[PDB]
C-alpha cells in the first residue's frame, strides 16, 4: 500500500520567517529550491544565497557564510555585481508556488536567507529538495 | 638548453560556464659553459742533457 517517496527525494527547511538553516547537499547530486508565500506582500522581497565550507576544526561543521558567483549562459546578461540572487515579485498570491535553482553547486553546504529582516520577508517559507543519493 | 617547468594548463569546471581559463605556462631556459687551459714550461742545458 505504501508509496513512500521521502526515501528517494528528502526534503529539508532552508527559510522559515525567522531563522536560515545551512542544509547538506554533499550526498546528493541534485536539488532546488521551492518558495511558498503565506500572506499578502507589501513588495517584492529579495534573497541572498550563501555557500558554507568545511570547517577546520571538525570535518562536519559548516563554516561562515560564502556569496555564491554568477554564472551567465549563452545568449544572456550577467547581474549587476556578479552575484546570484532571486526575487519573489508582488503578483504572486498566496496559494501558488515557485520553483528555482542554480546552475552549480560549490561548496558542500548551502543557504539562503532575504537581503533584509522586516514584516514582509516573515510572509515566506523557502525549502530544499534531493534528487538522490550517490552514497 | 634547460626545460625548467611544464606548467598547467586545464581545469575542472562547471557545465553550465560556456568559456574556459587561461593557465600557466611553461618555463624554457637556455644555459652555457667554457673551457679552461692548462700550462707549463721547463728547461734544460744541453752539454749536461748530451753527457747524461
Amino acid at each position: 500500500m505504501n508509496f513512500n517517496v521521502g526515501v528517494d527525494f528528502p526534503s529539508f527547511i532552508a527559510w522559515d520567517g525567522t531563522t536560515s538553516f545551512p542544509v547538506k547537499i554533499d550526498g546528493f547530486n541534485q536539488f532546488g529550491f521551492t518558495f511558498k508565500v503565506i500572506e499578502e506582500l507589501t513588495a517584492d522581497v529579495p534573497f541572498n544565497i550563501f555557500y558554507h565550507e568545511a570547517s577546520e576544526a571538525d570535518p562536519c561543521v559548516p563554516g561562515p557564510a560564502i556569496r555564491v558567483p554568477d554564472v551567465p549562459f549563452c545568449d544572456g546578461v550577467a547581474t549587476a555585481d556578479g552575484l546570484a540572487t532571486v526575487v519573489i515579485p508582488e503578483a504572486v498570491a498566496v496559494d501558488s508556488f515557485c520553483a528555482g535553482s542554480v546552475p552549480c553547486f560549490n561548496g558542500p553546504w548551502i543557504s539562503i536567507a532575504p537581503v533584509t529582516v522586516n514584516a514582509d520577508s516573515a510572509k515566506v517559507q523557502v525549502t530544499v529538495t534531493m534528487k538522490g543519493a550517490t552514497r | 638548453m634547460k626545460i625548467a617547468d611544464y606548467g598547467q594548463l586545464g581545469e575542472y569546471t562547471c557545465d553550465a560556464k560556456c568559456d574556459a581559463e587561461f593557465g600557466e605556462p611553461g618555463n624554457i631556459r637556455h644555459l652555457e659553459g667554457k673551457t679552461y687551459d692548462y700550462r707549463g714550461v721547463f728547461c734544460f742545458n744541453r752539454k749536461n742533457l748530451q753527457e747524461a
